[PDB]
């Protein structure tokens, strides 16, 4: 519910290389980044079953190549959030047959976009399921 | 890499009609992409690049269509013209590449504008509404980025708007809600008779269930009414199903219980929480810290140990590692199990999920469970502390200390003791500062001097002209106070101790020289640093200059009215008040509605038990949510049976203005129309004063002599006082006696020989022999050194 | 003088760090002269200007410390002929020129505008 903070996929050299802050009130790309270090550099690409930063949910993962970030506000439950959250693996895994990696991040990011608007859109998650998206996508 | 120029000039590819939605794309990827990673740039170029985009466009490339809709998308709320496309929008809008056209209205609304909000208003109106759910949903998103701007245009079509939102897909139906987030910030009443739709149908989006409850529970606070049936309703309803979310949802707010409910909850939430307990749902953890509280009640608390165990015991899972400070603290714990805990501690706490940051929540809260107290524990603690330590401890030590003083410990001379030796071989300069500028003030209010001396001598040992500096400062205040031992001393002192270092030199020197400028207890000072409540009231009302009496303020109301009931927009309270001479209400008030502010105000009142009628008076202008006032005036007749104690017929008047609250207007035309005033009734408390007598006995009979009457009641359905009861000590407000008041949850005679004072100077008086037989029959008496009063009485106490 | 006006020029070709309350008193002595041997109010806006600008930079944001204040004297230090003097001191803790440089120059505004700049 405009709710997204950003969504960033992330690099795990801290780097980004997807933002969109749906949603934003803080600026900097240079604030973003550092706000990012606190965090990421403490995370470095361990993450946690749950995180929980700034009373904000923090869910955020690590792929195999990449990390995920969300940020959220711990004030709307995991299970969901989460959701969205595997939505973003799996799908693309299953679309693309491959889900994210350093290099498949390197060859093209529109796809990732392409999905990323459907998908969410701001800080309301419009949805979180694949299938829909995979009917309905056909890139 | 990023940059923009390669592309600015490669706008020249737009030239080309071979071109392969590839290649294209991938260039309009290009621009995209420096963005996506940030760029930032004049608005000359970007309106040039639409153009030369927008150029482009014979073809409904489909791939063609979605790009421009990012690049569009980025720019929103931060934007350059809107028109161009326009016509694109329509083609969708006739044009049925349906998947299209949605996206592309999406983007306008944070950008739009009035005007061009006309635009696609009946067909929006349909569109929103409009067919597969698909299409419907790209359509609502749309207004909510213009809700940031507005949205009422949409607003308004409510009544007749909500309707549609009756809905046949889950994931829309959970949509619609939030959208009544922002409805129900509107409505409330709507809410209730709505829920009854809400409630009446099951629901089909656990997301939908969600808002609902946040909802629902807000509502809850304070009671959500009769949740009982709904609540429980509800209860099922978040208890079970196949989606997780709810039941814990519920959960965490819902306990109820000191010395509450407890019943069913308790189980259903213990199945729920073993069923958690190991991360089902991560969540667990933040509950206990507040979301689902504990504090306990003491055979419940037994209970709870198992489950701490099985956190205290695992060690793992961020979620984990919270949950066992949480836990262990709520639930609280004994002595010995901490021992066990220490050494687990000693290992866990550096990194085991990096387990330090929430042992300095959890510490932060240990400091405050035990701010310096259970100094034992404190002291076992601060061993422990230190000692698992890393270093870690110091930013604790920054709230552990704070903990100390806000008890402000009096174990201290132990407290102290640990802080002080440790600290010496504990190190760190910063920690001194702080503490330093504390103990500054402190000192002998507690007193044992030798140690503390002995401490102090020991702090500036170390060196730091700095370090040695603030024993100094400390003991400003405390040598101005001196101790068990100190002013002779304290003199004596500050020549066995002094220092050259030069600007350490002269530190001595100058304290000392600044000693020897002041003489040294003056020194230390500078260095170191009726007429009633009412009758204010008769005051108050005072400044005013259009009086037509007044008389000083005798007693004061014994009830403020609201003269406009609840949260009206006109809301009045009002507030009496009685002098020897006049009465004034005087209005108290929020025009409420910002439609409104009230001109040309002025109160009238009407009234049946006598006052000479002088004047109503009213508030020149009432604005918004703030008093101005308003007064009504009388003159108060004494000596007449019949004459102070009125009821009085309100009718607000005034000419009604329109409000723009952004900015407003004020002109001198308006339009009244005039809305009811509530009434005031005049009480036999708002000019009294309760008292008792300058002479009772006498006074009693006398006040009979000149003044009595009398009223009889046999009582023969009832053979209690209290109905009675409940009209005199409450309407009168004086004094039941003689000694001559009490009772116990029965009695089995009794009088009230009672007292207060009228207006008017004089008094009014009362016996209340109320006789019980077993019937009652009563004698009431009122007996007055005012004529008024008598009469009154018998009736006022009703 | 001569000392004043080399301190105030020191000063300005300076800052970047430090710490003195200390130095000022140090400066001032027990008594000293100041302005032309006495210039009153406009000797109270004199005072008001060179310290309101030390002043100025210290209502200002830190760092690292420098040195939190004790200068209650510092109060009075501002502020038979002896005790006429102290006596004016007090009542204070050309002249309305004096306020009006203090006022401009009013140094934590100063900072904050070159951060802005480079911004």
């Amino acid at each position: 519910l405009y709710t997204v903070k950003a969504i960033l996929i992330l690099d795990n050299d801290g780097d980004r290389l997807f933002a969109k802050y749906y949603d934003d009130t803080y600026p900097s790309v240079k604030e973003q980044k550092a706000f990012e270090k606190n965090i990421f550099n403490k995370t470095h690409r361990t993450d946690s079953e749950i995180a929980l930063l700034e009373g904000l949910t923090v869910v955020y993962k690590s792929s195999i190549d990449l990390y995920f970030y969300v940020i959220g506000s711990s004030y709307e439950n995991e299970l969901m959030l989460m959701a969205v959250l595997n939505c973003l693996f799996d799908s693309l895994s299953q679309m693309l047959r491959k889900n994210v990696e350093k290099r498949a991040l390197l060859e093209n990011m529109e796809g990732l976009f392409l999905a990323v608007d459907e998908i969410v859109d701001g800080g309301v998650i419009l949805e979180s399921d694949p299938q829909q998206v995979v009917h309905r996508v056909a890139l | 890499h990023l940059e923009k120029s390669a592309v600015l000039q490669e706008a020249r590819v737009f030239n080309e009609t071979p071109i392969n939605p590839r290649k294209c794309a991938h260039i309009l990827t290009k621009i995209l992409y420096l963005i996506n990673q940030g760029e930032h740039l004049g608005t000359t170029e970007a309106t040039e690049a639409f153009f030369a985009m927008t150029k482009l466009f014979q073809s409904n490339d489909p791939t063609l269509r979605r790009m421009c809709y990012l690049t569009i998308k980025e720019m929103s709320c931060i934007a350059e013209d809107v028109i161009i496309v326009t016509s694109s929008l329509t083609k969708d809008m006739t044009g049925k590449e349906d998947n299209y056209r949605g996206p592309a209205v999406r983007a306008l609304c944070q950008i739009t504008d009035s005007t061009m909000l006309q635009a696609v208003e009946r067909y929006m109106k349909q569109a929103i509404v409009d067919k597969v759910p698909s299409v419907s949903s790209s359509a609502l998103v749309s207004s909510l980025h213009l809700l940031k701007c507005s949205f009422d245009v949409v607003k308004r079509w409510v009544n007749e708007a909500q309707e549609a939102a009756s809905s046949d897909n889950i994931m829309v139906q959970y949509h619609a809600l939030g959208l009544l987030y922002h409805v129900r910030k509107n409505d409330r009443l709507a809410v209730s008779k709505m829920i009854s739709k809400f409630t009446r149908h099951g629901l089909k989006s656990p997301f939908a269930y969600c808002m609902m409850i946040r909802v629902a529970s807000k509502q809850l606070e304070e009671e959500d009414g009769s949740r009982d049936s709904p609540l429980f309703d509800f209860i099922e309803s978040c208890l079970r199903n196949k989606h997780e979310m709810v039941v814990y949802e519920a959960a965490s707010a819902i306990v109820n219980l000191p010395g509450c409910s407890a019943k069913e909850l308790a189980p259903a939430v213990s199945v729920l929480q073993l069923f958690c307990s190991s991360p089902k749902a991560a969540l667990r953890y933040a509950a206990v810290r507040t979301l689902n509280k504990v504090a306990m009640k003491h055979p419940s608390a037994v209970t709870a140990c198992n489950l701490d165990l099985e956190n205290l015991v695992t060690d793992s899972n961020r979620s984990i590692a919270t949950l066992a400070i949480t836990t262990l603290l709520k639930t609280g714990s004994e002595s010995s199990i901490d021992r066990l805990m220490k050494q687990i501690s000693s290992f866990m706490s550096e990194i085991s999920d990096e387990f330090k940051v929430v042992v300095v929540q959890a510490i932060s809260a240990l400091c405050q469970k035990y701010p310096r107290k259970h100094a034992v524990l404190m002291n076992f603690l601060f061993t422990m502390l230190r000692e698992e330590g890393g270093f870690e401890y110091k930013r604790a030590i920054v709230d552990c200390i704070i903990s100390i003083i806000e008890e402000n410990s009096e174990s201290k001379e132990t407290g102290l003791s640990h802080l002080c030796e440790f600290i010496e071989d504990c190190e760190f300069t910063v920690l001194a500062t702080r503490i330093l500028h504390l103990l500054g003030q402190e000192g002998p209010k507690t007193n044992n001097p030798s140690k503390y001396i002995r401490f102090i001598y020991n702090r500036v040992v170390l060196e730091h002209e700095e370090v040695r500096a603030g024993a100094v400062s400390a003991l400003a205040k405390f040598g101005a106070q001196n101790e068990e031992m100190l002013p002779s001393i304290l003199v004596l002192l500050k020549r066995c101790v002094m220092d050259d270092d030069n600007e350490v030199r002269d530190r001595a020197t100058f304290y000392l020289n600044v000693l020897e400028q002041k003489q040294k207890a003056l020194n230390a000072g500078y260095i170191l640093n009726a007429a009633t409540r009412q009758e204010i009231f008769q005051e108050q009302l005072a400044a005013v200059p259009e009086f037509q009496g007044l008389g000083p303020l005798f007693k004061s109301s014994p009830e403020p009215v609201a003269l406009t009931e609840s949260e009206t927009e006109y809301v009045i309270r009002c507030t009496k008040h009685t002098f020897s001479d006049h009465l004034v209400f005087q209005f108290d008030c929020t025009n409420t509605l910002n439609d409104q502010t009230l001109e040309n105000v002025t109160v009238q009142m009407e009234p049946t038990e006598a006052y000479e009628v002088l004047s109503y008076v009213p508030a020149r202008s009432l604005p918004y949510n703030q008093p101005g006032t308003c007064y009504t005036l009388v003159a108060l007749p004494t000596e007449d049976p019949t004459a102070v104690a009125c009821t009085f017929s309100c009718v607000m008047k005034f000419t009604v203005k329109d409000c723009d609250p952004n900015t407003g207007e004020i002109d001198e035309e308006g339009y009244e129309d005039e809305y009811v005033l509530e009434d005031l009734e005049v009480t036999v408390a708002d000019h009294i004063q309760k008292v008792m007598k300058v002479n009772f006995e006498a006074a009693w009979d006398e006040v009979g002599d000149e003044f009595e009457k009398e009223e009889t009641f046999t009582l023969s359905t009832i053979k209690t006082l209290e109905e009675a009861v409940g009209n005199i000590v409450k309407f009168l407000g004086m004094h039941p006696c003689e000694r001559s008041d009490k009772v116990p949850e029965n009695k089995n005679t009794h009088t009230l020989l009672l007292a207060g004072v009228f207006r008017g100077g004089h008094d009014i008086l009362v016996r209340s022999r109320l006789l019980l037989l077993d019937t009652v029959t009563m004698q009431v008496t009122a007996r007055s050194s005012e004529e008024l009063p008598v009469d009154i009485i018998l009736a006022s106490v009703g | 003088e001569d000392i004043q006006s080399v301190m105030t020029e020191v000063r300005r070709s300076l800052g970047e760090i430090p710490i003195v309350e200390s130095e000022i008193k140090k400066e001032a002595g027990e008594l000293k002269p100041e302005e032309e041997i006495t210039v009153g109010p406009v000797q109270k806006l004199v005072t008001e200007m060179g310290t309101y600008a030390t002043q100025s930079a210290l209502s200002s944001s830190r760092p690292t410390k420098k040195e939190e204040d004790r200068p209650p004297l510092r109060g009075f230090l501002l502020d038979v002929a002896a005790s006429l003097a102290t006596t004016l001191t007090k009542i204070a803790l050309f002249v309305a020129e004096a306020m009006l440089l203090m006022a401009t120059i009013l140094d934590v505004d100063r900072i904050s505008l070159c951060l802005k700049v480079l911004s």
